[PDB]
């Protein structure tokens, strides 16, 4: 299947409390593998997955130097934006960035992207052509004109198509035992009373990897997608994932509803009853 | 391998 | 923008008393990013809590996981307490082991 390398960056100002909080978090697929946090006692880029032990000390030194440089650029950005939006120095503000690339099972590039937000709203983004930018407001249009005259897109494209892809392949190779594994979901159904002669049926899926899964409830061969409550698939603390899906059904009629679990670790989908 | 340059806004 | 966090509390395995497990507090869909998250055993702060899996969704709202190794017993109760600007009061979410 496909794979991704993604870097989530966040800078948060805190007036009266010193410099902004700055964080970078890297993911290969849905697994955290590196992180930088400016609030650490000695801020360094650090491994977050076991297989990153295969990188030498030069790797960590280089990533740490990038992070400290990036941190400074976002401090300046935070100042600049107060001018752009005529905001006071007293309020806290947030920059977010997502950068990444995705490859097929053969290692070839599928797509690359970079998108930015200010205070939780789109600011500027690289278009799918990887040549032009798209800006959400007047402030972002200033930024766009700057990046165009500096040729920033060309530099970014070279990273997304070359460096990003090549390192993703390396991490997939180095982290093969972790990243290319499949852990099959284990499923069960719980039952809870409600008022008015109705019952909540909840189907659980536990201990699975990778994160992509489908949980559906059925009554007589039709899916009850519109009547389901769900949680977003969520990490379980040990590198695996879990999810649940519920439906409200008439008391006494529980036996007619079935939960269906689809996952790459399930040659045939699971079918469960209460 | 993280992006090493985010251009100033 | 202001988005109130969803707080989800859950174990890695279905709980069996005396068996090692992992307790999770997943705090999601919130903005602004400043937040305090504390895992509590019988009303007392658990010391060895790992923070992990910080990300954001397509609408830019923040996601983060707090977790800790634990061995459930019959009597011990567990909760996640979260403070965020969107809420008037700190919100304490109890682990519901029968969910």
């Amino acid at each position: 299947g496909p794979h991704s390398l993604r870097y989530f960056v966040t800078a948060v100002s805190r007036p009266g409390l010193g410099e902004p909080r700055y964080m970078e978090v890297g993911y290969v697929d849905d697994t955290e593998f590196v992180r930088f946090d400016s609030d650490a006692e000695n801020p360094r880029y650090e491994p977050r997955a076991r297989w990153m032990e295969q990188e030498g000390p030069e790797y960590w030194e280089r990533e740490t130097q990038k992070a400290k440089g990036n941190e400074q650029s976002f401090r300046v950005d935070l100042r600049t934006l107060l001018g752009y939006y005529n905001q006071s120095k007293g309020g806290s503000h947030t920059i977010q960035v997502i950068s990444g690339c995705e490859v097929g099972s053969d290692g070839r590039l599928l797509r690359g992207y970079q998108q930015y937000a200010y205070d939780g709203c789109d600011y500027i983004a690289l278009n799918e052509d990887l040549k032009t930018w798209t800006a959400a407001d007047m402030a972002a249009l200033i930024t766009k004109h700057k990046w165009e005259q500096a040729g920033e897109a060309e530099r970014l494209r070279a990273y997304l198509e070359g460096t990003c892809v090549e390192w993703l392949r390396r991490y997939l190779k180095n982290g093969n035992a972790t990243l290319l594994r499949t852990d099959s979901p284990k499923a069960h159904v719980t039952h809870h009373s409600r008022p008015e002669d109705k019952v909540t049926l909840r189907c659980w899926a536990l201990g699975f990897y990778p994160a992509d899964i489908t949980l559906t409830w059925q009554l007589n061969g039709e899916e009850l997608i519109q009547d389901m409550e769900l949680v977003e698939t969520r990490p379980a603390g040990d590198g695996t994932f879990q999810k649940w899906a519920s439906v409200v059904v008439p008391l006494g009629k529980e036996q007619y509803y079935t939960c269906h679990v689809y996952h790459q670790g399930l040659p045939e989908p699971l079918t469960l009853r209460w | 391998f993280a992006p090493g340059n985010y251009p100033a806004w | 923008i202001q988005k109130t966090p969803q707080i989800q509390v859950y174990s890695r395995h279905p709980p069996e008393n005396g068996k090692p497990n992992i307790l999770n507090c997943y705090v999601t869909q919130f903005h602004p990013p400043h937040i305090e998250i504390q895992m509590l055993k019988n009303g007392k702060k658990i010391p060895k809590v790992e923070m992990s899996d910080m990300s954001f969704s397509k609408d830019w709202s923040f996601y983060i996981l707090a977790h800790t190794e634990f061995t459930p017993t019959e009597t011990d109760t567990y909760a996640c307490r979260v403070k965020h600007d969107s809420m008037a009061e700190p919100k304490t979410v109890y682990w519901d082991r029968d969910m």
